[PDB]
């Protein structure tokens, strides 16, 4: 076939575009002797599919005659094989003046020319983080999709990212409205041991303390033994019912196989999103004794014309009439069998209305006129970010709204998982869009009396009673009814004290008679 | 002016001259102390003509006061020596600006500037820089470190703990990168050791320039109303110091006193914190530190953008009082760093004492170089272990008040090679009597007593007596009784049973 020669379209405007077209050899990942680039061969549907759904953006904007009127938007697409030594070169690339081969060092570059207006981010946080940081001191605009990391919203260090996915502190704060409005306290967090799950154990132990849950374990599982085994056994020692798993797929899916493997108890689990989608955790045929599932997922349009379109153009790039018409082998012998599988994957919309905002920017820039624009100077990155921070646009109909942190305003499903015998499947349950919405009464849970479970402890005791303080922020505290026969002592003491050989007390006594 | 200097082959040096154009922040004593030992140990290497015969060492240094501004210096070295920078698929060929970078010293900006020179594998030492993750050689192949990782710092403490049997510690972390991955270190070796961490705490970011908010200042008060209350009186700290003259500030309010303060390798040296009169009623401040080397003729030595200071000697000239009291810890990583390439560079020449015969050294060559020396400087032996690090003596100090003397005392020396802390001295404690602190989560039980766990925590337990008719075999178990044989009875709290009908 001939595809990747499309992966290249010139224009009076052209967008940088990262897209992990190929897969590192996991077997080999070989270490560097001498400074050549790295070469990857394994291909990957997602990532191309997100290339063709860019593509489709692209050729949505060239077709309407609304936006960007009379000029050709073009693009030139990269693969970032995932590591941050793939992903810098054209990071650089896209820097280099229009012909050359070269990028020439500047004290100050507000006076500098880069070959494209703008830069479709890269999928994953690490990826995003590293090319951010470069990006952000020539003040190339940078939008992302896929990238979830909140740290990536803090404008003093990433003054040129935005996102066309929410941060996970939105998601986060749903979990955290869920666990109060729900009436439990008494909590463990669980996050894998990548970045992802530590930052969201970071956000979810600052965020819980302001409204009085107290985590009675903060543990990390790891990737890929006795590591799980000691947490879960002080998840278990601890008396919680109530779980947070803010976890990658793996780990996830090695947790409950141990669980599984254990007997481990029942018990409610909060899902991150990146596990919520469990078709590989959700086949382990123990699951349905773990206890319900709860997660909160992200509501928004599918693409829905996009697997036609991708069906037509792997035809056509078949054609060799269409061949009259460069930067990835394999990409050129790939056909359907290998692609049709993720065609309805969400992200693509993320991937398609991230251009559309870089084009609705440039729109704004220009001041086009709807017959046609005006004549201007060459626009400047610099020039389209000033723009772009406030801005408002339309994607598929959906309006959508960049505030100054960079982020997305969009909300959340409340996602339950329901057992059709061993057929797991999810099935909704509430709303959140800065207030939680749920259901309640069409929750099945696992118990046998199907009663809400109790996890949450006494955050002040009564009458003097003996005094315990738990919690991994010491905010708990477990109450003590001393029994006649001994009495209070200081009434902050650890413990009561014996009365004498003829003396005697009644039960909470804070005192000792005869 | 002292931020260039011309050669044959040039060093690249990142140092933060200014805390968080950098000039708007606050100058740092330490980091200008660093800047000049670098220029005292290409002087050096230049006098020597065994070292390094007809050649010029050159170096250019640029301030990186914080995350700010790490991309501009980077691309400012590794130009083609005419501000040009080709895009290659192979940069065997390449002859930059430098031959190696003298990195930056606080972990994010190491980070950064690696994962940069990673493409061209110009070879970076870093001093001073702490996060266990830098050993990762596959993440970053062109990373060395000349100083022991977090992981021998957490260690020490940890041996320190033990030595003096402290099964009961709070730990407070800053609201960032420093305080949450050590805290999660410590955590990990903490539990395995049979020690116990009574609860963690996040400390509010503060700056003493800035005035305290109603929230900040409650959020405060809760912390030390918890470490009030609370029978754990060992305190580890992990944060920048900015954070902490608020902190304490607040603790002095509150009249608490009477606890060992841990201070990690970020604020165990600190002239300023170490000038506040009133930190001595609240108890002994222990710190972990790279041991004190004197490097010889130093000290009488120190008496296109962001390559200057205005401030740096008119704020050094009084705290040089406690620097030339002080051990000079930190200049020995430059100084080895240094040395090293120069070295390296030496024998990538393969140079005789006499002469040299010159090549172009394109960086990835000096960087396989780098990872084979082996020498002595100030006779210690330094060389990398396989993941970049080398084996400097970590120090475990005290802080002492008694102006004109040596501000930090030495108490013990671990050596990370052994993974152990050895000679240690005497502590002058703040007890009534100079007895060593105490701080357990409950009293070692009486004998014949049971113990019966009162949480999660190992450490914590209540003592309960065996019943007759039962006695308590300690070697054993200890958390149970055991029954009297078919003819025996026990006198309740006794370790054995007796003869009865
Ligand atoms: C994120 O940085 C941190 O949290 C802290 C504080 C810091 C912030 C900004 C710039 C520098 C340091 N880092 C450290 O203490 C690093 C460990 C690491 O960061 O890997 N060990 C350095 C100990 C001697 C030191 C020399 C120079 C100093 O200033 C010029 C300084 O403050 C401390």
């Amino acid at each position: 076939l001939c595809l990747s020669q499309q992966l290249r379209m010139k224009g009076d405007y052209v967008l940088g575009g990262l897209f992990p077209l190929g897969e590192a050899e996991e077997a080999g990942l070989r270490s560097r002797t001498r400074p050549s680039s790295p070469v990857c061969t394994r291909f990957s549907s997602n990532g191309l599919l997100w290339a063709l759904a860019m593509k489709m953006a692209v050729e949505e904007i060239n077709n309407k005659s609304d936006l960007l009127p009379g000029l050709r938007l073009g693009y030139d697409l990269f693969d970032t094989c995932s590591e941050p030594v793939v992903a810098m070169k054209p990071s650089l690339m896209f820097l280099a003046k229009a012909g050359s081969r070269d990028i020439a060092a500047y004290c100050n570059y507000t006076q500098y020319q880069p070959r494209v207006l703008a830069v479709i981010g890269p999928h994953s946080s690490e990826l995003a983080m590293v090319t951010g940081k470069f990006f952000s001191f020539f003040l190339m605009p940078q939008v992302s999709y896929g990238a979830s990391m909140e740290l990536l919203s803090a404008r003093e260090t990433f003054p040129s990212f935005f996102r066309t996915v929410p941060s996970d502190r939105v998601q986060l704060t749903a979990a955290a409205e869920l666990l109060q409005e729900f009436g439990w306290n008494w909590v463990a967090a669980l996050g894998s041991d990548d970045e992802y799950g530590r930052q969201g154990l970071s956000i979810f132990s600052a965020l819980a303390a302001a409204r009085g849950i107290c985590i009675a374990h903060e543990g990390l599982v790891p990737l890929p033994l006795g590591k799980v085994q000691d947490v879960l056994h002080q998840v278990n020692q601890s008396s919680v019912q109530v779980v947070l798993l803010f976890a990658s797929v793996h780990a996830a899916h090695a947790l409950f196989n141990y669980s599984i493997s254990s007997r481990l108890s029942p018990k409610v689990w909060v899902a991150s999103e990146a596990w919520l989608t469990s078709d590989l955790v959700m086949g382990l045929p123990g699951m349905a004794q773990m206890g319900t599932v709860l997660g909160f997922l992200q509501r928004g349009a599918q693409l829905h014309e996009f697997p036609q379109y991708v069906k037509t153009h792997l035809a056509l790039a078949t054609d060799p009439a269409f061949c009259s018409a460069q930067r990835c082998p394999q990409c050129d012998c790939i056909t359907l069998q290998n692609v049709s599988a993720g065609l309805n994957h969400h992200q693509t919309f993320s991937v398609y209305a991230a251009v559309y905002s870089v084009a609705q920017a440039l729109h704004n820039t220009l001041q086009c006129n709807a017959s046609g624009c005006p004549a201007q100077d060459p626009v400047k990155p610099w020039q389209l970010l000033e723009n772009m921070y406030n801005l408002t646009f339309h994607v598929g109909g959906l309006p959508l709204r960049f505030d100054s942190s960079g982020n997305v305003d969009m909300e959340y499903d409340l996602k339950l998982w329901v057992w059709q015998g061993s057929v797991p499947r999810l099935h909704d349950v509430g709303r959140f869009n800065g207030s939680l919405r749920t259901e309640r009464l069409k929750i099945r849970w696992h118990t046998s009396d199907n009663q809400k479970p109790v996890s949450r402890c006494s955050r002040q005791c009564q009458e003097g009673q003996v005094r315990r303080v738990k919690g991994f922020h010491s905010c708990c505290y477990d109450c003590v009814d001393c029994e006649a026969g001994s009495y209070r002592q200081n009434p902050d003491d650890i413990a009561c004290t014996f009365c004498g050989q003829d003396e005697w007390s009644p039960e909470r006594s804070t005192r000792c008679f005869r | 002016s002292d931020f260039y200097l011309p050669g044959d082959y040039l060093l690249g040096g990142l140092f933060s001259l200014h805390a968080n154009m950098c000039k708007e922040y606050e100058v740092k004593v330490i980091g200008y102390n660093l800047m000049q030992a670098m220029r005292f140990a290409v002087e050096e290497i230049n006098n020597d003509s065994s070292l390094l015969p007809g050649v010029l060492l050159g170096y250019e240094i640029v301030d990186v006061c914080y995350i700010s501004n790490n991309v501009q210096p980077v691309l400012y070295f590794l130009a083609h020596e005419d501000n040009l920078l080709p895009i290659q698929e192979d940069y065997s060929n390449y002859s930059s600006r430098v031959v190696a970078v003298i990195g930056p010293d606080n972990s994010e900006s190491v980070m950064t500037v690696a994962n940069f020179l990673s493409l061209f594998l110009l070879p970076q030492i870093t001093y001073s820089a702490i996060s266990d993750e830098l050993r990762d050689k596959v993440r970053f192949p062109a990373l060395l470190r000349t100083t022991p990782s977090a992981d021998h710092h957490i260690e020490a403490m940890v041996q320190l703990m033990l030595h003096f049997r402290w099964n009961w510690i709070i730990v407070l972390v800053s609201n960032d990168t420093y305080g949450r991955d050590n805290g999660q270190l410590l955590g990990e070796r903490v539990a395995r050791r049979g020690i116990c961490i009574a609860f963690q705490e996040t400390l509010p970011t503060l700056q003493p320039n800035q005035n305290m908010t109603s929230e900040e200042r409650q959020r405060l008060v809760t912390i030390v109303d918890k470490l009030q209350q609370s029978t754990a009186r060992v305190v580890v700290v992990f944060s920048p110091d900015l954070t902490l003259y608020h902190f304490f500030n607040e603790v002095l309010r509150q009249n608490f006193t009477g606890a060992v303060w841990i201070a990690s390798e970020s604020w165990a040296i600190d002239p300023v914190l170490h000038n506040l009169t009133e930190l001595r009623h609240l108890g002994t401040f222990l710190g972990i530190t790279i041991q004190s080397v004197p490097i010889p003729g130093f000290s009488e030595f120190r008496e296109t953008c962001n390559q200057e200071c205005d401030n740096c000697l008119n704020a050094t000239l009084s705290f040089n009082t406690i620097l030339r009291l002080s051990g000079e810890r930190v200049v020995y990583s430059v100084y080895s760093a240094v040395y090293a390439v120069a070295h390296a560079l030496h024998s990538l020449l393969g140079c005789d004492k006499s002469t040299c015969t010159k090549r172009v050294v394109y960086p990835w060559q000096l960087l396989e170089e780098i990872w084979k020396v082996n020498f002595t400087l100030l006779d210690h032996q330094i060389f990398f272990d396989p993941q970049g690090d080398v084996a400097l003596h970590l120090e475990i100090v005290q802080w002492q008040w008694d102006r004109s003397q040596n501000p930090f005392q030495s108490v013990a020396s671990y050596y990370p090679l052994q993974r152990q802390l050895k000679n240690i001295q005497d502590i002058s404690w703040h007890t009534i009597n100079n007895t060593i602190p105490m701080s357990m989560c409950s009293k070692r039980c009486q004998s014949g007593q049971k113990k019966k766990p009162v949480g999660i925590h190992v450490c914590c337990f209540e003592c309960i007596d065996c019943l007759p008719g039962t006695f308590l075999n300690h070697t054993e178990d200890e958390y149970e009784c055991q029954a009297c044989p078919n003819n025996e009875w026990s006198y309740q709290s006794e370790t054995s049973c007796f003869k009865r009908q």
